[PDB]
């Protein structure tokens, strides 16, 4: 414990008045003798008006407690508790919420205003702290409103926080700014009931409940657009089932190592899948081009390399013939290279699908290759009040509900693509 | 695991400090079982019993609730009580949620909501006196996890500075622990009991050896 | 609840504005709030509720003096 000289200086504040047998005090006998006040100011437990009763002081759990003789509503009872540090107790109050934590990235993740953000240029720890001090304890709230008492319990954070967990582990969840929807059944988590889900990106919009019904005639003349698409025609009788596949796969969270190409002539729509889905997924939806490809993405810089960090789905088309002569064809080696799960950190389950209007032509060609090459094609041959439809983008959650049914269908027996050999 | 297995009979001790031997040969005037509607009966048929719960065999069944007991030497009015208590939960439900994400690798946030949705309080018929044991009823552990719990309660009852909090007795986190029946005398010639709450009727939710998962 | 048949009731303490339902306090919670706190620390509430510094999506911090804004 501490010194008896600082317990008495200690309970000597606590009591605004001055103590008239302070001298009569002892380390041994200072639990039985009475203490009487000069009662010239109201003490500070009660109000009231000079009190005619000795207090007392009792020492439990390493604490000295004060109680006033006879009746005990009188006077509110005081304890001088925990000969220690304050600050320190503030930092494990605030650490048991769970609401910063570490990873192995080396920077720090703090859950603020329903929202996992991690930043290492700006202080979100003292943020926190000034946000979350409404939680504790009311003695406990005026001690933060001093930016170098929240420096010092940043401190005691930063220190007590040895272990490191994983990031984005579930890839059944797709995130949303102000939530995350689920794949199980297709209902979307909001506030602290999606806290448990260590999501650290977003779509980048809302979602909201109202436009993700079953009964309008929107999704109807959707699917009378796809059925002018994809009618359900014998020829498309293999085709479906496996493009439906790949759409629902667009969802997944997981490593692809499957590439799927689409073949087609030219004004058939295929570049408009391309937005149908971007509409539905959002910033998470990339495109590429053909430089990267063809070239070695190992050898000089690649913004590229960097930016598909946790991206959801790449898209590639516009890839000119490359039966040409002089005309450098795509290099296999890429595309084994980017087929593996992880590309320095570079956490990859981006789906590739690519629109391609030729015959694709490889250098080097053995099973390995084949075993990852699936294809398939679209089969009709002009609406453009759709294309307004798309660009004011209403189609969301009427298309995410197709593809939620396509994933109930496929994906949630298994987590597994299909390809075919065969071309 | 255990799924069918689910803790129904009541193990009571007759009288503090049972000789070993006499509770090794189930000695009838010192250990009894009874269910929920045969204890109501006795209790209602001797109000001068002594009556106290603990398990019988801790090597195969140790599926017990979340339990602490709390004594202040000093009364206070209601609604410094109310604060109190508020902030005992809080703080309390807080801190071994926080223990099971680190050491029992639960989640924290579906431990906070079973520990909030219903707890039972206790009152004293004493005017100076402030004691009360609180058991929650869908929070379920094993032994271990209580004495492995006992140092974090520990520190955090010193840590604290809430009257309610201060009195954590720590020392209930031990082998073979006993607890005293809720309505039951302490001493023989004790008249200081214990008195249930409006929230709840029912003895069942007032004693921890009873298991029932829903 | 519905409608609070019992009338409400304020209370001052430790410098703490508390608020309590009278009649059964157990059928309502109390209420506990900080009156000031520090004076540098309402000085900021008072500036931040003009609206006079704003935070971009880009990290900036912009003002505004003399009928402009800047960074």
């Amino acid at each position: 414990f501490i010194s008896f000289e600082d317990a008495i200086k200690r309970v000597s504040k606590i009591f605004i008045n001055s103590i008239i047998n302070f001298n009569d005090l002892d380390e041994n006998n200072f639990t039985t003798v009475p203490l009487v006040i000069d009662y010239v100011t109201p003490c500070a437990l009660c109000k009231k008006r000079s009190h005619k009763h000795p207090h007392q002081l009792s020492l439990e759990n390493g604490a000295i407690r004060i109680y006033k003789t006879g009746n005990p509503h009188s006077c509110k009872v005081k304890i001088v508790p925990l000969d220690g540090n304050k600050l320190f107790n503030i930092a494990q109050r605030i650490l048991d919420t769970n609401s910063v934590l570490l990873t192995e990235r080396g920077d720090h993740i703090v859950w603020i205003n329903n929202s996992w953000k991690f930043n290492s240029e700006e202080p979100l720890i003292t943020k926190l702290i000034l946000s979350i001090r409404h939680q504790l304890p009311k003695e406990y709230s005026s001690e933060l409103l001093c930016p170098r008492k929240r420096k010092t319990v940043e401190a005691n954070i930063r220190d007590m926080l040895v272990d490191s967990v994983e990031t984005d582990t579930y890839p059944d969840k797709l995130p949303f700014k102000n939530g995350v929807l689920d794949l199980v059944d297709g209902m979307f988590y909001s506030g602290d009931d999606a806290k448990k889900y260590t999501c650290t990106v977003s779509t980048g919009f809302k979602f909201d409940d109202t436009k993700f019904v079953e009964d309008s005639p929107e999704m109807e003349e959707l699917m009378n657009i796809i059925n002018d698409i994809q009618p359900l025609t014998d020829e498309n009788k293999k085709n479906r089932e496996l493009y439906e596949k790949t759409l629902s796969s667009c969802l997944c969270g997981a490593t692809k190592g499957c590439l799927t190409f689409f073949f087609g002539e030219t004004a058939t729509g295929k570049s408009t899948t391309k937005r149908l889905l971007k509409s539905a997924i959002g910033d998470l939806f990339v495109e590429t081009g053909q430089t990267i490809l063809t070239d070695v993405l190992d050898k000089g810089p690649n913004p590229f390399i960097a930016n598909m960090h946790l991206k959801r789905s790449v898209f590639c088309s516009e890839l000119p013939d490359f039966a040409c002569s002089g005309s450098k064809k795509i290099r296999s080696d890429n595309i084994k290279k980017l087929t593996e799960p992880c590309v320095i950190n570079n956490r990859n389950h981006a789906t590739i699908i690519i629109d391609t209007n030729y015959k694709p032509v490889f250098d080097r060609i053995d099973n390995a290759l084949m075993r990852r090459i699936a294809v398939v094609r679209f089969r009709t041959h002009l609406d453009e009040g759709l294309d307004g439809k798309i660009q004011n983008n209403r189609y969301r959650f009427a298309f995410l509900y197709l593809l939620v049914k396509w994933y109930k269908k496929y994906h949630i027996p298994i987590m597994k693509l299909y390809p075919t050999p065969e071309e | 695991d255990a799924a069918i297995r689910g803790n129904d009979v009541i193990f009571v001790l007759k009288t503090i400090g049972v000789p070993s031997a006499c509770r090794q040969n189930e000695d009838p005037r010192f250990v009894e079982a009874f269910k929920c509607d045969e204890l109501e009966r006795y209790i209602d048929n001797n109000p001068e019993c002594t009556l106290f719960e603990s398990l019988r065999d801790e090597e195969a069944y140790s599926i017990v609730r979340i339990f602490m007991d709390v004594d202040l030497d000093a009364c206070l009015d209601e609604i410094d009580y109310l604060t109190a208590i508020q902030d005992f939960i809080i703080e309390v439900s807080n801190c071994v949620a926080r223990f099971a994400f680190t050491e029992c690798g639960a989640i924290h946030e579906n431990v906070i909501k079973s520990m909030r949705s219903n707890f039972s309080l206790t009152k004293s018929t004493n005017r100076d006196k402030t004691s009360f044991h609180i058991i929650f009823l869908d929070t379920y552990t094993t032994m271990d996890t209580l004495i492995a719990m006992k140092r974090t309660l520990l520190e955090l009852s010193r840590s604290s500075e809430n009257p309610l909090t201060r009195s954590i007795d720590t020392a209930v986190y031990r082998r073979k622990t006993t607890l005293r029946v809720v309505g039951t005398r302490k001493n023989p010639n004790c008249d200081t009991i214990h008195v249930m709450q409006p929230p709840h009727d029912n003895i069942e939710d007032y004693l921890f050896t009873y298991v029932d998962m829903n």
